[PDB]
């Protein structure tokens, strides 16, 4: 059963064990060593690390699990970086497709791919920002796809 | 059938060994009864024990009963 | 667990061996 | 033997015969191309089958297609 | 090709006599390179099963005498190259 | 004669041809219609005897390229001196070296990886050095951070002189070929000028820097009371206290009373019992011996003054009867073909690097080097590995000579091709020696494997069982015990303490123990002779069958990196002189993997470890070699199962980056097999079946996406098999010995 | 038909099958494969320059 | 003059873009480390 | 339980059967 | 060996004593006037024909195939002219009517002793 992670026992056992275990090296230095300040910053980055995983679900393992159902209580877990990611490589993919359908109609398409025309490249890098309703409106013209390309025997 | 007497305890034996390469020290690393047989890791005594073979005699009549069938095929 | 049943078995698979070599030199 | 067959795509550019280091291939005057030539493979008893012809066959797809057939002494290329 | 299989013993003259009288004392042999060997083979020659790895002047003056003796007989066949 | 004719303003220096990739090859300036142009661009980036046959233009290109290599090496050493300066704990390491583990690289604090900063002491953390730079700096006498900064900045200065030198010697002053075929002068300046003045000037550094400094650090002086090497030459008085022969000046040198220089120079050998290194009196005396001996050596090549040899009149004079012509032609081979010179120099360079490894483990020449065992391990191992690869470079570039630059007119009946007349009798007897040593080097391991597995340990090859005591190695090692009284008359100790007397300990750490060789060490030496003979088989089969085999009698007409001939002759895959080098790299991995698996486990059983009270002994595995190296279950269990345990439990600690470079190197090793086993007849229409999925969405790439070629599609399987395979033993070894030593 | 015309192929072992290409030379001397067609892209032989018959001569407009 | 063509090639712009997005990941993981939400 | 039969049958199938089977098969290359 | 395998003896003439390379290996003496040369297999021999012909003129050359019965053969050339050059004596064998695209499917050839292209 996925307990809420802020109250799970083995979670806070890992809190005591890692703050104490990393803290064992912190007594190897004086009060004004640069390493001692670095492990001050590291202990801060462990208490923040465990307070910022409060609303997750760590089960009996004491390790924060995830949920990928789109439950809308786990939306910040999976689906918000899911839609975020699909926007980012939809950006990248529409940039690359748009640049290849640029260099397909140029003088010499071979030299276009070694030496990227950074004018027209950085045109398409930035212009491919709104690929759902630009790739979709280039799909409604019947132009994202193709037909009767290369194939083997049958 | 010694395994049928004690199914949890006794480790089930496969066929026996005749190595002329076992000098002495390996011969004491296999003694499960008088034979030095391999422990049978194939679940066959469990299937023959749910079948209800509780004997070695029924296994001989079965072994003859499949030499007959192999000769038939 | 007995003795003569083993001999009955090796006779029956000797016959089965002759039927195997009888299948061998015809196909 | 390794059966060499030379189809009607053979436009007679003769990189095949120059590419064969066995002289299984020769050129035959054949009035069906612009050069008037079409290659022939009469002596396939010496044909290794190394497909060095098919590398240097600049047709559409392989006018000369080597099919790997029999394996004699000469067609296996063993020295002894 | 070996047209001159003439002499071998000229190396035995040529390698023992150049290595007998120079003693050069504080090494294994206080005597020369060969005198420390001929004395240290006659103790072992009469079918002695001994001579272990700690037998110094048998093994060491075995190899160091054979390695110059081989070299001087080979150079003796090089002594039939100027013909 | 000797004269230097130099073309000026050879090549203009605009960035125009950088915009033309593949400008250099007219076979490759067509531009990429396929993606194989991308990889052929890099496979022809240094085929200098494939750009143009004109050896002048080639020779300018290579000779300018060497300065680029030395520029990268001076950037590398300037990097090591700066990471020694700003980032290392070397100043604190100089106080107590046996307690402080050496660290330079201080990992930047991003997510997690700040835990790699190992608290190695010195008050400052960071990942631990295994390269052994601090031992060479204590030997060289670098006291504080200032010489590391300044020597780093001089490293960048020489890097600028090598970039400017290479630009200067390709573009605006580049020589003729008559400069290059003036090779008696080249040997005449490299024997004498490079190595002679190198060892002589280094004897200057050791006598006027290291002998006072590593006398004071041997006396245990803190690195603040130590004066600068500066201050030992303003007056002889600070050195006459340390070495009282400096008071006499150079006067006993010029009168040849060299008995007086017993303070500065001696012949003692052994090791320093205090620092665990060689005596720098012996090392400075040694570099004087290389000094005078190489300056003698340089002057045997007639250049202008009619005094000295020429190589032609040497090689003609050995007109032996069983070779017929003698060495006629080799001065014309080695001064017209670069690849043959690269074969010789990579063979001797690689075998020198192996010699470096074997001379560094047993005579540890740096102070406190044998104390920290990871620097003792990885400087054996690293120089063993480059010392391996360079021999395969000999086996390749010998074949690149034999395919390209062979000409039978200059090379007719001499010592060279008379081998190739009976190369069947060469390779056939290598075949026999490989089978005989494989049976008698590994069949003994299957024997002891079975006899230990069959219970009958009375039939093994142990010391208790049928023994195979190495007779010859124990005998000559016993001679090396008896050296410094008998034959090395003016010595005191032996050539090493791998030979003779009782062990040398520094800080309760065993610096060197006399290595015992009994009946297991024997069989591993026959492993090494075996897998050396197999690489010699593949790398002589790669050269004698390079140009014209009896399978394929025109390979020079096909080239060097051709994949094959075809399915004819029943299949002629992998038959080129390059493909034997493809095989010799796997056998390089085998041969050196069991060299270092002999090293790092015999010396974790027979040498290294600690010493306790009353001089009592303790090894790391605890004498667990001769009862365990005889089998393979003892080898795999007791070595690869047991020594892995400090690499595998290394998580949550500073050794966990080796726990990442262990698994990832298993990944790269396993990832090579995809390239080795399959071939482009699969991947080309797998890829083209993906090209359908780009042609459907108009994402057809204009450079056509081929698969790799065959030779690239096996060269990359080598270069992953070796990167993953070598980095496994890398992470395993450094995570093993850092975790204890 | 003519030189310079942009021609789709209908032969399944053409590498450029169902891809248009430009006509370079046509011979009218009963050569069985007279219409030499080269292409933008490149087969595995490295060679765009091939030739075809008249049944595999389908142009576009 | 033609250096900017060399700074428009495939590997150089590959390093000047993967170096840049690499710096986006590292500079976005120094400022907000341990980011499993959102 | 005839405890002597593997002492006969294990060697005569283990070694001497791949002698006569080498003869029957290997001469049966030419028969 | 020579008592059971077809030795290939290559006979040719030259003008000057040059030096070529054997297919067995190494440099050969190359008798200037006329010289025969026993070999092992045909690719060695025509590889030597490429070895000499692409360098310089070695014409009036052909291997007499010593088959072990005792007599010879003659292949390169037969009509006296070089094979990629076109002579009006050679009869072409080894063709079909079209490309591979009209070759028969091997399920139409299954259980018959035919080829995948004869039709
Ligand atoms: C122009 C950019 C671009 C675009 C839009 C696509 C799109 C596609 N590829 Mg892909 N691909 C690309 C480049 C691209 N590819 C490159 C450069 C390679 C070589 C590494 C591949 C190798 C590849 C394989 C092997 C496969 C696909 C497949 C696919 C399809 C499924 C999506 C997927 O998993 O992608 C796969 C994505 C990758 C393998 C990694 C992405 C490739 C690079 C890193 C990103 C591309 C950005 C591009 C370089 C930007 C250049 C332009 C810009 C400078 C102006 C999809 C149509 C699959 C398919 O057929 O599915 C139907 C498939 O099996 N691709
Ligand atoms: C005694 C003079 C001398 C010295 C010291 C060297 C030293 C070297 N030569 Mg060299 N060489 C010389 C004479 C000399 N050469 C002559 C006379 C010829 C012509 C026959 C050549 C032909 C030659 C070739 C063809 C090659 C070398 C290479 C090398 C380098 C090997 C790499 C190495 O050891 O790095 C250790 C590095 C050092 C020890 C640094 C050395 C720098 C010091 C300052 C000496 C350099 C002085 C310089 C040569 C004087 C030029 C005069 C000019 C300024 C007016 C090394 C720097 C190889 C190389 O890498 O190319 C550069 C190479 O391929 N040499
Ligand atoms: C008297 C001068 C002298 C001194 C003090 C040293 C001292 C040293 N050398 Mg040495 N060396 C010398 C001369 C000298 N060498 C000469 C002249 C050569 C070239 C032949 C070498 C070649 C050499 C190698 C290859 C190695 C050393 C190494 C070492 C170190 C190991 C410690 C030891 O016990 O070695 C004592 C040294 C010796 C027993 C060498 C004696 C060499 C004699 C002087 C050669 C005489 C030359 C002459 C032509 C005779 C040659 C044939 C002869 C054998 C019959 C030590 C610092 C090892 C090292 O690097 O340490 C890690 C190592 O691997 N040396
Ligand atoms: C572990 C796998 C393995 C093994 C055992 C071998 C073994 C061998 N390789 Mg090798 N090889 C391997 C992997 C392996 N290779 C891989 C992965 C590559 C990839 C690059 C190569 C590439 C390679 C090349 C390129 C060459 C070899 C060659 C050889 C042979 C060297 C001669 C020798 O040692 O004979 C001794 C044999 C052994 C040690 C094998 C064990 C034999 C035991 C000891 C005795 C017999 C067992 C048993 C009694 C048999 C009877 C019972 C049975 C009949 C029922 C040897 C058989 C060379 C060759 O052709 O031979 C010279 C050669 O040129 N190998
Ligand atoms: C190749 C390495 C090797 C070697 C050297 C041995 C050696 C041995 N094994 Mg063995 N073994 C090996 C591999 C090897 N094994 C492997 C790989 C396996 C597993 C497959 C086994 C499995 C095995 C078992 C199961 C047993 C042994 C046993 C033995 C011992 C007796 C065998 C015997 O009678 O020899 C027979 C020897 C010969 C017939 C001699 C032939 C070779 C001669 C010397 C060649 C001489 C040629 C000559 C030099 C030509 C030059 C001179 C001429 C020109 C005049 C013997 C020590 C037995 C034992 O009890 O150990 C004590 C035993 O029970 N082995
Ligand atoms: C063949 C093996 C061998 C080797 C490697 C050496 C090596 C050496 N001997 Mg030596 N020596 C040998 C046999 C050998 N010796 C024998 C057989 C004798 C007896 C004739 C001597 C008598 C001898 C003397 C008398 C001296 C050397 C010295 C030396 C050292 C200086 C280099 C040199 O000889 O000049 C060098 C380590 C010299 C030395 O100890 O200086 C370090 C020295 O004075 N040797
Ligand atoms: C090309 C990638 C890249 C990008 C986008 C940034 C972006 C940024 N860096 Mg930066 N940085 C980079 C590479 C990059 N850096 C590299 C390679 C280094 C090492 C030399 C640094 C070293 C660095 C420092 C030392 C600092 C920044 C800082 C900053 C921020 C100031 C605005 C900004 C987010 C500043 C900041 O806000 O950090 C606190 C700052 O102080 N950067
Ligand atoms: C492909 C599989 C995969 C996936 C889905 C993830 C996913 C994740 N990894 Mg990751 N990782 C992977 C493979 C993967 N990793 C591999 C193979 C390695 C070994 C090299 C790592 C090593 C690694 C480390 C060392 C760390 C992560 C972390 C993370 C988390 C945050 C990433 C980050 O930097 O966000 C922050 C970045 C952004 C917010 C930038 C996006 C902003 C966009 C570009 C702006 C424009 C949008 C409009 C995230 C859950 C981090 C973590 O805390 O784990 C939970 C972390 O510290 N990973
Ligand atoms: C080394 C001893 C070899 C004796 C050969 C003596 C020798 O080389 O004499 C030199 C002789 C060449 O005779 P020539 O008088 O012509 O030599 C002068 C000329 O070579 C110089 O132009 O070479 C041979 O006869 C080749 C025989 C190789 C036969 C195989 C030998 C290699 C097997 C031994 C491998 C062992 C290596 C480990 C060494 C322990
Ligand atoms: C997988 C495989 C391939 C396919 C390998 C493909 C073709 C290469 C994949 C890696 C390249 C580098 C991808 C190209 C991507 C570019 C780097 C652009 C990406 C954008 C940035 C990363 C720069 C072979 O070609 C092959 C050939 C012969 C034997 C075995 C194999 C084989 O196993
Ligand atoms: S087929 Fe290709 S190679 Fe053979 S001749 Fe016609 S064109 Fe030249
Ligand atoms: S098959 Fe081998 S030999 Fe016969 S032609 Fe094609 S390539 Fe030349």
């Amino acid at each position: 059963v996925l307990t809420p992670c802020q109250q799970s026992e083995a979670f806070h056992k890992r809190e005591i064990n890692e703050v104490r275990t990393l803290e064992n090296r912190q007594a190897n230095y004086e009060a004004n060593s640069p390493s001692y300040l670095a492990l001050q910053s590291q202990i801060d980055q462990v208490h923040k690390r465990f307070d910022k995983y409060g609303t997750l679900l760590c089960g009996q393992d004491g390790l924060p699990h995830l949920i990928t159902d789109g439950d809308w209580r786990h939306a910040r877990e999976f689906t918000i970086p899911a839609l975020l990611f699909l926007y980012i490589t939809g950006w990248i993919g529409w940039v690359g497709r748009s640049y290849l359908k640029y260099t397909k109609e140029t003088k010499n398409p071979t030299e276009q791919e070694i030496i990227l025309d950074v004018p027209m490249a950085l045109k398409y890098m930035l212009s491919g920002f709104l690929w759902p309703l630009s790739a979709w409106q280039e799909y409604r013209s019947g132009q994202l796809l193709a037909k009767e390309d290369e194939i083997t025997v049958s | 059938e010694q395994w049928v007497a004690n199914p949890l305890k006794t480790k089930p034996l496969a066929h026996a060994i005749w190595d002329p390469h076992f000098g002495q020290a390996a011969l004491k690393a296999f003694t499960r009864g008088d034979t030095v047989a391999n422990i049978s890791y194939s679940g066959v005594y469990h299937w023959w024990y749910t079948i209800g073979i509780r004997n070695n005699v029924e296994l001989y009549t079965g072994a003859l009963g499949l030499l007959v069938l192999s000769a038939v095929f | 667990i007995t003795d003569n049943q083993v001999f009955v078995a090796l006779i029956m698979a000797l016959v089965c061996g002759y039927l195997a070599v009888k299948l061998a030199k015809q196909l | 033997a390794h059966t060499v067959k030379i189809y009607d795509n053979c436009i007679g550019c003769t990189q095949c015969v120059r590419a064969c280091p066995l002289d299984v291939l020769e050129m035959v005057p054949w009035d069906g191309c612009k050069a008037g030539q079409m290659a022939s493979a009469p002596r396939t008893e010496d044909c290794v089958g190394c497909k060095r012809c098919e590398t240097a066959c600049p047709t559409d797809f392989l006018s000369i297609r080597v099919y790997l057939g029999g394996e004699t002494t000469r067609s296996m290329g063993l020295a002894y | 090709y070996p047209l001159n299989p003439a002499v071998i013993f000229i190396a035995l003259i040529g390698w023992s006599a150049v290595a007998a009288i120079p003693s050069n004392i504080p090494v294994l042999g206080g005597t020369g390179l060969t005198q420390a060997f001929l004395a240290s083979i006659q103790r072992l020659l009469a079918q002695y099963p001994t001579g272990p790895k700690l037998d110094d002047p048998f093994w060491f003056y075995l190899i160091v005498y054979h390695v110059g003796l081989f070299a001087l007989l080979i150079f003796g066949q090089i002594g039939y190259a100027g013909y | 004669q000797v004269k230097v004719v130099v073309d000026r303003d050879v090549v203009p220096t605009s960035f125009e041809k950088w915009a033309k990739p593949g400008h250099f090859s007219r076979s490759l300036a067509k531009g990429p219609k396929t993606t194989t142009w991308i990889w052929n661009l890099h496979a022809d980036a240094h085929d200098f005897d494939s750009h143009t046959s004109s050896l002048e233009e080639v020779s300018r290109k290579i000779f300018s390229a060497h300065f680029g290599q030395l520029a990268i090496i001076f950037i590398w050493l300037s990097g090591m001196y700066f990471h020694g300066a700003r980032f290392s704990n070397y100043v604190a390491w100089l106080s107590n070296p046996t307690g402080i583990k050496p660290s330079a690289q201080v990992v930047w604090p991003i997510v997690g990886q700040q835990i790699l900063n190992a608290d190695v002491g010195g008050g400052m953390q960071g990942i631990q050095i295994t390269s052994g730079l601090f031992q060479l700096w204590r030997a060289s006498g670098i006291v504080n951070e200032l010489q590391l900064y300044v020597t780093a900045l001089g490293g960048l200065g020489m890097a600028g002189l090598m970039i400017f030198a290479g630009w200067f010697h390709y573009h605006k002053a580049a020589p003729k070929l008559e400069w290059f075929q003036n090779v008696e002068s080249m040997l005449n300046h490299h024997l004498a000028g490079l190595l002679g003045l190198g060892s002589l000037s280094w004897a200057g550094h050791q006598i006027h820097v290291s002998l006072p400094i590593n006398k004071l650090l041997d006396a245990g002086v803190a690195p603040s009371s130590i004066p600068l090497p500066h201050e030992f030459i303003l007056n002889r008085n600070l050195m006459a206290e340390l070495y009282p022969s400096f008071q006499q000046g150079l006067v006993p040198f010029f009168t040849l009373n060299w008995k007086q220089y017993s303070d500065i120079l001696t012949f003692k050998g052994g090791l320093s019992p205090v620092t665990g290194g060689l005596w720098l009196t012996d090392v400075a005396h040694h570099h004087l011996a290389i000094a005078v001996l190489f300056l003698v050596a340089g002057h045997m090549y007639r250049t202008n003054w009619g005094i000295g040899h020429s190589i032609k009149q040497i090689l003609e004079a050995h007109k032996g009867p069983l070779t017929g012509e003698g060495h006629k032609g080799l001065y014309e081979i080695l001064t017209t073909s670069w690849h043959a010179n690269l074969a010789i120099n990579l063979a001797m360079l690689g075998s020198l690097s192996i010699i470096v490894a074997h001379h560094m483990y047993a005579m540890p020449p740096y102070p406190y080097l044998a104390t920290d065992y990871p620097t003792q391990l990885s400087l054996f191992t690293h120089h063993m590995w480059i010392g391996g690869f360079c021999i395969v470079g000999a086996g390749a570039h010998a074949a690149i000579y034999m395919v390209r630059d062979y000409s039978p007119t200059v090379n007719f009946n001499n010592v060279l091709d008379r081998m190739i007349r009976h190369r069947d009798a060469i390779i056939s007897h290598l075949n026999w020696v490989c089978i005989f040593l494989g049976m008698h080097s590994f069949g003994l391991y299957i024997h002891n494997d079975t006899m230990r597995a069959l219970g009958r340990a009375q039939d093994m090859f142990s010391d208790t069982a049928i023994q195979l005591q190495p007779v010859f190695a124990q005998w000559i090692q016993q001679i090396h015990t008896l050296a410094p009284g008998n034959t090395a008359v003016n010595a005191l100790a032996t050539a090493s303490y791998a030979f003779g007397a009782d062990t040398v300990t520094v800080g309760s750490k065993i610096a060197m123990m006399p290595i015992k060789l009994g009946t297991a060490d024997f069989m591993v030496h026959h492993i090494h002779a075996f897998t050396i003979h197999v690489t010699t088989l593949i790398l002589l089969k790669g050269v004698l069958y390079a140009r014209n085999s009896r399978l394929i009698p025109d390979k020079a007409n096909l080239g060097f990196r051709f994949p094959c001939d075809g399915p004819g002759r029943g299949g002629t895959c992998q038959v080129s002189a390059w493909d034997h080098v493809f095989l010799g790299l796997f056998w390089m991995y085998n041969a050196l993997s069991i060299v270092i698996f002999h090293f790092s486990w015999k010396m974790q059983s027979d040498v290294w470890g600690t010493v306790t009270s009353n001089g009592a002994i303790s090894h790391i595995t605890g004498g667990n070699f001769a009862q365990s190296a005889i089998t393979i279950n003892g080898w795999l269990r007791d070595f690869l199962w047991a020594q892995a345990s400090q690499v595998i439990q290394s998580y949550g600690s500073s050794l966990s980056a080796y726990g990442l470079m262990f698994l990832g190197a298993h990944f790269v090793w396993a990832f090579s097999l995809m390239f080795l086993f399959s071939g482009r007849g699969y991947w080309q229409e797998l890829i083209e079946s993906i090209v359908w999925a780009h042609n459907k969405l108009k994402v057809a790439p204009a450079i056509a996406p081929r698969a790799l070629s065959i030779t690239q599609g096996r060269a990359v399987g080598v270069a992953h098999y070796l990167l993953g395979g070598i980095a496994t033993t890398w992470a395993f070894f450094l995570a093993r010995i850092i975790a204890v030593g | 038909i003519k030189k310079g015309s942009l021609v789709k192929i209908l032969r399944p072992e053409s590498f450029w099958y169902n891809e248009v290409g430009t006509v370079v030379n046509v011979e009218t001397s009963k050569v069985l494969y007279p219409v030499l067609v080269r292409f933008d892209k490149v087969n595995y032989s490295g060679l765009n320059s091939t030739n075809f018959s008249l049944d595999e001569l389908v142009e576009i407009k | 003059m033609n250096l900017k063509k060399y700074l428009s090639t495939a590997p150089v712009v590959a390093t000047l873009w993967l170096f840049l997005t690499a710096g986006i990941l590292i500079e976005l993981n120094r400022f907000f480390p341990d980011s499993l939400f959102y | 339980s005839a405890s002597y039969l593997p002492s006969i049958l294990v060697p005569t199938v283990g070694l001497i059967l791949p002698f006569a089977s080498m003869a029957i098969l290997f001469i049966a290359i030419e028969k | 060996c020579a008592e059971t395998e077809e030795k290939y003896a290559m006979t040719w003439s030259s003008d000057q004593q040059h030096i070529f390379e054997m297919p067995t290996g190494g440099a050969a003496v190359m008798n200037s006037g006329d010289n025969l040369l026993y070999l092992a297999r045909k690719e060695q021999a025509l590889a030597l024909a490429t070895q000499l012909r692409t360098q310089f003129k070695i014409q009036d050359y052909k291997i007499y195939r010593i088959f072990p019965s005792g007599e010879v053969q003659y292949l390169h050339p037969k009509d006296g002219v070089l094979p990629y050059q076109v002579n009006k004596g050679r009869e072409q064998v080894g063709r079909v009517k079209s490309t591979i695209g009209k070759n028969v499917n091997p399920a139409q050839v299954k259980f018959t002793s035919k080829a995948t292209y004869d039709r």
